[PDB]
């Protein structure tokens, strides 16, 4: 029932770069989102498990926060690396009802010369 | 009435005072006991779910939904009525049952009356006296000079707890050792501390009482649709002071122990929750707490906890008295002034108790009472 | 520990077929919680299902709940039940384990394992 | 379909039919080391001083 709107839905920016990837919930979360980064081929890569903090084994490059309904990303440093779609999950939880919607993703292109 | 030269002689582990206060617990406690409603009606069938519809996953476990049958008037035309229940209240026999319906009487605690603890003195009766120690660091035993006396005792509130001395007073200088027979093996050491340790206890359930017809002029009360998030119950336990506590306490074992050893603290012993657990009952609820957390060291702290309602007062069996649910949510704050520890080279420590009497044993080990005998003679210049 | 999947290939309309996945490494025990999430080759990711292995409570989202069905068949291995199949749902289906706090859903950390995805 | 008023409120109990309420007078007396004092006054308010006591 708590649904999450990705924005903008793509984005192009040269490498050095950096971008804001944002969330908007339809329902107060209470910080529990986390964000992973899809490579094609791969199941996604968790980036952060709970709202700014990362996962392990992932660079500072990736962090981001948020609150209430509203949850943004702002990866530094862009590489043509970490070119990838990047996705936000809801993770409400306690309910028999849970529901926990994967909310849609960004694309992020991060060109070269 | 300061006695100059008095020096009278102490035996706290032969205090009578404890014997009576005992007594007369156990005795208000069930007269409180006599109006109010018995709950045989509850001794049915039960039908029970798990409870998961808004919960952490460390209660999963806990609750149960409870369906049963039960009647409003002696016209064979039952009703079906629910109430949650926590799993160590029930028993299953799907179906299951209360688990004291199988050894005992279930009387329901009468919602109206208040058992939190008010300080009592203790008054001496025409013809005798109370006299009491004033020296620090005082066995509890043996004679002591400047003794004093009294008319009424000071008060003490009549907390009755597990593992943990709760309340009550603290020591005049420094954590105080007492027992029995020190090296003996067999008993409990009270361990009274110059200064509290602060611990918080809650129930952090926003809950509901449910009032459930049972007889002519007769309600049971039922718990359920706990509004929120269902959590565990817990204690937080200052964690500095606990380990400075420990410090002192290892001090002193030292000096009856040796000064060249070492000491541990191990998380109790096995048996029963009244025995293995932590036990107070703040806000009218029972807590059980895990002490496994404060007892682990060789020389915050959340305590996870467990609720009861259906609690066989320790004093007997034949009989057990169902705590109705509080409305709302339980906080409480107590000083944890001291401890029972058992021992089992090295040595180690246990928490133990369970003996109702420990808990007021550590407070009346500074008062006596005597017998005035007020006629005698002797030689002189007195002739008719 | 790693998740894989198995019983791919596609399956005509108004067919059925069951997907299957395993812990290989691993047992499922109180901090896990198990899902599956499908991604159509064209789309993002869609939740579909969870299931706790302690007391094996399924949880559906709305628009799976009469389609797909989660089981537990074993300590190591969890199936999913399609039912109904249209072309639409052709997507690649991959078994997931997620994680969290005892105080707070053994979920709420989203998932930490993933297997290859298998396309139906 | 009726029920008896009370069963709805409180325990009913049957009064014994072989014990009699019937009022005969009772004088209160007074225990040792106390007094039972009166006024005989007509017109007296019930309250107040009263003399003849
Ligand atoms: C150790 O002593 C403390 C302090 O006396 C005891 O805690 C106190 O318990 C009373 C009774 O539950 C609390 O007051 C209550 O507040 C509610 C609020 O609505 C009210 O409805 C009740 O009628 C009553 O007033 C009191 O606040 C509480 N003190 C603190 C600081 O929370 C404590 O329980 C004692 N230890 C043991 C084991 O009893
Ligand atoms: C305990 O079980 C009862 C019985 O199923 C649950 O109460 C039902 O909740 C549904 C939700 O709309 C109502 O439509 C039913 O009428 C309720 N039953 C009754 C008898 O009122 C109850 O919520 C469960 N309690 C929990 C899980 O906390
Ligand atoms: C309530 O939850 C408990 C676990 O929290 C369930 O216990 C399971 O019972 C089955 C019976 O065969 C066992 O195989 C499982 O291993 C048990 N789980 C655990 C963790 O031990 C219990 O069945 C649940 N009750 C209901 C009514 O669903
Ligand atoms: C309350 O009483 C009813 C009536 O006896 C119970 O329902 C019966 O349960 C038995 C059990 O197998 C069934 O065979 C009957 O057909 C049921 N009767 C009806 C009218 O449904 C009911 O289960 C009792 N409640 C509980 C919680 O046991
Ligand atoms: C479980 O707790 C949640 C959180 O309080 C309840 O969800 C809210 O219910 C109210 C009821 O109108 C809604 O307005 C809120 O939007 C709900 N919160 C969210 C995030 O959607 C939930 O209803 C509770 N479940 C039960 C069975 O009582
Ligand atoms: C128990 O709760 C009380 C508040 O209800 C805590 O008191 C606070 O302690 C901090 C410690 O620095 C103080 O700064 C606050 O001012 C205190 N609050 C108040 C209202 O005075 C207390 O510490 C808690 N105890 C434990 C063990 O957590
Ligand atoms: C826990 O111990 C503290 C002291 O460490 C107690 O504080 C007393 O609070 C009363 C309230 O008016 C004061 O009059 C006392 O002077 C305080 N004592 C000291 C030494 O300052 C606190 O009340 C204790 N809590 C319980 C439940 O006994
Ligand atoms: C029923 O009461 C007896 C009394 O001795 C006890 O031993 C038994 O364990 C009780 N039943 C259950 C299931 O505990
Ligand atoms: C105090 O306790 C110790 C424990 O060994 C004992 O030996 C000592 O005699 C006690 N003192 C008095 C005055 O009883
Ligand atoms: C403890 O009890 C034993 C029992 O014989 C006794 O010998 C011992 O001296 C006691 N310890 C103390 C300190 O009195
Ligand atoms: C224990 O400390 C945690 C720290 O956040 C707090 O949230 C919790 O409410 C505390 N519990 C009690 C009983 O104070
Ligand atoms: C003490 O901790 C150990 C750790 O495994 C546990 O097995 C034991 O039961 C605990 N003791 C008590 C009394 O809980
Ligand atoms: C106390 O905590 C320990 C920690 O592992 C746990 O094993 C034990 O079962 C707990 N005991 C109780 C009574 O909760
Ligand atoms: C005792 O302390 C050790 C130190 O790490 C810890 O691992 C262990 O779990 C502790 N025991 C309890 C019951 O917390
Ligand atoms: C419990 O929920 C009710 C719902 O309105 C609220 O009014 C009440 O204050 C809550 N109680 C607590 C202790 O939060
Ligand atoms: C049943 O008892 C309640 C008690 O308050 C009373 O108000 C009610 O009127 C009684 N029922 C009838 C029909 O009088
Ligand atoms: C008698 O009752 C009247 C009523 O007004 C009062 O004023 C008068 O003082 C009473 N007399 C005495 C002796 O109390």
């Amino acid at each position: 029932d708590i649904v999450m709107t990705q924005t903008p839905a793509s984005v192009s920016e040269p490498v050095g770069g950096t971008v804001t990837i944002k969330c908007q919930a339809s329902h107060n979360i209470r910080s529990y989102l986390s964000w992973y980064q899809q490579k094609v081929g791969q199941p996604p890569k968790r980036l952060i498990y709970e709202t700014s903090n990362l996962a392990s084994g992932v660079p500072s490059r990736f962090a981001g926060s948020g609150s209430g309904t509203e949850f943004t990303l702002t990866i530094s440093d862009l590489e043509c690396a970490d070119a990838a779609t990047y996705y936000c999950q809801s993770n409400f939880g306690l309910s028999d009802s849970r529901t926990y919607n994967f909310g849609g993703g960004t694309e992020v292109v991060v060109k070269g010369d | 009435i300061h006695l100059e030269n008095v020096t009278e002689e102490f035996n706290m582990w032969k205090n009578n005072m404890v014997e009576q206060m005992h007594t007369d617990i156990i005795s208000l406690w069930d007269q409180s006991l006599k109006p109010c409603v018995k709950l045989t009606p509850l001794c049915v069938t039960l039908q029970c779910t798990n409870v998961t519809n808004n919960i952490t996953d460390d209660m999963r476990g806990e609750l149960k939904n409870c369906s049963f049958n039960m009647t409003t008037e002696l016209r064979d035309k039952k009703q079906k009525v629910y109430s949650l229940f926590y799993r160590l209240d029930v028993v299953q026999i799907k179906e299951y049952r209360l688990i004291n319906c199988n050894t005992s009487a279930i009387t329901q605690a009468c919602p109206k009356v208040s058992f939190e603890p008010i300080p009592i003195h203790y008054c001496a009766p025409a013809g005798f006296a109370i006299l009491k120690c004033k020296d620090k660091k005082f066995n509890g035993t043996g004679p002591c000079p400047s003794v004093s006396t009294v008319q009424c005792t000071h008060g003490i509130k009549p907390v009755v707890s597990t593992q943990l001395l709760l309340n009550g007073s603290l020591a005049e200088e420094e954590v105080m050792i007492r027992s029995e027979n020190i090296t003996n093996n067999a008993k409990n050491i009270l361990v009274q501390f110059n200064t509290p340790v602060q611990i918080n206890c809650t129930r952090p359930n926003n809950n509901t009482r449910k009032s459930i017809r049972i007889g002519p002029g007769q309600w049971f009360y039922a718990t359920g649709d706990i509004i929120g998030d269902i959590r565990q119950a817990h204690c937080n336990v200052s964690k500095a002071t606990w380990n400075e506590t420990l410090g002192k306490v290892v001090k002193q074992l030292r000096k009856h122990f040796g000064n060249n050893t070492i000491i541990r603290f191990a998380n109790s012993s096995g048996g029963d929750l009244e025995v293995t657990t932590h036990s107070f009952n703040c806000g009218g609820e029972f807590f059980y707490c895990n002490t496994s957390g404060l007892f682990n060291s060789t020389w915050s702290i959340t305590l996870p906890c467990r609720i009861k309602q259906i609690i066989n007062m320790w004093q007997r069996i034949g009989q057990a008295m169902y705590a109705p649910p509080i409305q709302g949510v339980i906080r409480c704050v107590s000083n944890i002034t001291g401890l029972i520890l058992t021992r089992d080279t090295t040595e180690t420590f246990r928490p133990g108790g369970g003996d109702m009497r420990d808990n007021w044993r550590s407070e009346l080990y500074k008062y006596k009472v005597v017998k005035i005998e007020p006629l005698g003679v002797a030689p002189t210049r007195c002739k008719r | 520990r790693q998740l894989v999947e198995s019983g791919g290939g596609l399956v005509q309309p108004e067919g059925s077929l069951t997907l299957t996945c395993k812990a290989s490494g691993f047992s499922f025990s109180r901090s896990q919680y198990m899902c599956w999430v499908r991604q159509a080759p064209g789309k993002g990711l869609e939740w579909i299902t969870c299931v706790y292995p302690d007391d094996d409570t399924p949880y559906y989202a709305t628009w799976a709940k009469g389609r797909f069905t989660i089981s537990k068949t074993s300590s190591t291995t969890v199936t999913l039940r399609l039912t109904s199949l249209t072309e639409a749902d052709t997507a690649t289906y991959f078994c997931a384990r997620t994680s969290g706090f005892g105080g707070y859903s053994y979920a709420a950390h989203g998932v930490d394992l993933w297997g290859p995805g298998t396309l139906v």
